[PDB]
């Protein structure tokens, strides 16, 4: 689930670790 | 207030406080050894184990090591496994475990922790809410919806549950249903309800239903520092970037890119048409609930700064042309894609997620009339072989009322005022 044109997702970023 | 010492720990409160004191003074290094010494001496001590966990947690921050944080995550688990753990300590330890598991992206792992916390504290409403967030982070809106439904059945007034339930409802295109939940939820003022996401989606939902009270909420979201402005409502921003709805090529500084797109526009067009005729399956329908009606599909070549190898085999010349321009192929908060829209299409007013990109539109096939795009208070039209540039972090809207299809090429670039290091470090979107 990605935020391409809008802000539909709860979070648009997906980070892992430091 | 929080009681963390069981019967035995109270008898060694001095040794425990001594070690903890070393941790607070930043001397985390000799604090680890202090708690580890206590863990050897008192292998069943929950407070000693928690101390070791917290020290490992701080060592992870200093060293930035995922490995030691992984270790801390296990030590937090170890606390909950010991006998006679005080409830406050058990909750604190497992909550932090979940928090750090999400940090590492162990969302599946975090879920089990949150599930366990709910199992251990069945009457703690906030933990059920946290579980709901856990489901949301993995894209499991169905299970998330159940959780908040369960919370609301017991606690109808919980604002946190209402905003999130509302958020889930709108995401499901339950626009009318979502509005009172988002509204009442934000109005509750409960912790975690003052979030830009809920202002953003409450006003959007209101716009779709013709409720003119939408911008009152946008104004409030702006007043509370969620939006750069009432018109520009992106939530993933670098504060300070030049903000205007429409840009000229010169203003962007990307004149070479624009030259290339406009000089070579026909090869881009022809590959797009070839895909339409011989491989239309590569065009995927828009799937962010942005349409009121009609047909709108996109054929993406780049996303999050990553080239789609298979897609580029359908537009090889176009991909080759674009390789020369890292300002777009390296834009990890944008895409490069064909965009086809057919008659009878209206795209709702909407806003992109970030102010960190500008969006170029190259006209490929543009009917003489019926097609137009509004950004902020200005509406414009496309031209074949010509580039339009706008900041899609501003509210923008689109119509297609021609008598044939409309094809454009979309090229996202880093906001020109973003430094090279920002372009390097910003997480993808
Ligand atoms: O592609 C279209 O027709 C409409 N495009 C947009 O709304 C956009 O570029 O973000
Ligand atoms: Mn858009």
């Amino acid at each position: 689930g990605k935020c391409k044109d809008g802000l539909g997702e709860y979070t648009c970023t997906c980070l892992e670790g430091f | 207030k929080p009681k963390l010492l069981n019967k035995f720990d109270k008898t060694i409160k001095a040794e425990l406080d001594a070690a903890e004191k070393l941790r607070k003074r930043g001397k985390i290094e000799e604090a680890v050894n202090a708690f580890k010494e206590l863990v050897r001496k008192y292998p069943q001590s929950p407070r000693a184990r928690y101390g070791k966990a917290q020290c490992e947690d701080d060592l992870a921050e200093k060293r930035r090591s995922n490995e030691v944080l992984r270790g801390a995550i296990e030590t937090y688990q170890e606390v909950a496994s010991l006998p006679d753990v005080p409830a406050d300590l058990l909750k604190l330890s497992l909550k932090r475990r979940s928090d750090r598991q999400q940090f590492l992206g162990h969302m599946r792992g975090s879920l089990l922790t949150l599930q366990r916390l709910v199992q251990l504290f069945p009457n703690d409403t906030s933990l059920k809410n946290d579980l709901g967030v856990g489901y949301l982070l993995i894209g499991d809106n169905d299970n998330a919806k159940k959780v908040y439904e369960e919370v609301l059945s017991v606690t109808p007034n919980d604002g946190f549950a209402k905003v999130h339930y509302g958020f889930i409802l709108k995401a499901q295109n339950k626009i009318a249903e979502s509005i009172p939940y988002l509204k009442e939820g934000i109005e509750s003022g409960d912790p975690g309800t003052d979030d830009g996401r809920f202002y953003f989606h409450l006003g959007d939902a209101m716009q779709r239903v013709g409720n003119k009270e939408a911008y009152k909420w946008y104004e409030l979201g702006h007043k509370r520092g969620h939006f750069a402005s009432v018109w520009q409502r992106s939530l993933y921003n670098v504060n300070g970037l030049k903000a205007q709805p429409w840009w000229t090529p010169k203003e962007t500084g990307y004149t070479e890119l624009v030259k290339s797109l406009e000089r070579n526009w026909k090869l881009i067009r022809d590959e797009g048409l070839a895909v339409m005729d011989k491989a239309k399956g590569l065009f995927l329908p828009e799937d962010e609930n942005l349409r009121e009606k009609g047909d709108w599909s996109q054929f993406t070549l780049w996303q999050q700064g990553r080239r789609n190898e298979n897609a580029c085999k359908g537009a090889p010349k176009t991909c080759t042309l674009l390789e020369k321009f890292p300002e777009t192929t390296g834009c990890r908060r944008g895409q490069i894609k064909y965009s086809i829209m057919h008659p009878g299409t209206h795209v709702w007013p909407h806003t992109g997620p970030t102010n960190c990109r500008l969006r170029m539109h190259l006209g490929l096939v543009i009917p003489k009339e019926g097609c137009k795009i509004r950004c902020a208070n200005e509406t414009k039209t496309w031209e074949e072989g010509k580039v339009l540039i706008f900041d899609d972090s501003f509210e923008h809207e689109v119509w297609q009322d021609a008598s044939s299809f409309r094809l454009i090429f979309i090229v996202d670039v880093w906001h020109p005022e973003l430094t090279p290091q920002q372009r390097r470090s910003l997480p993808a979107i």
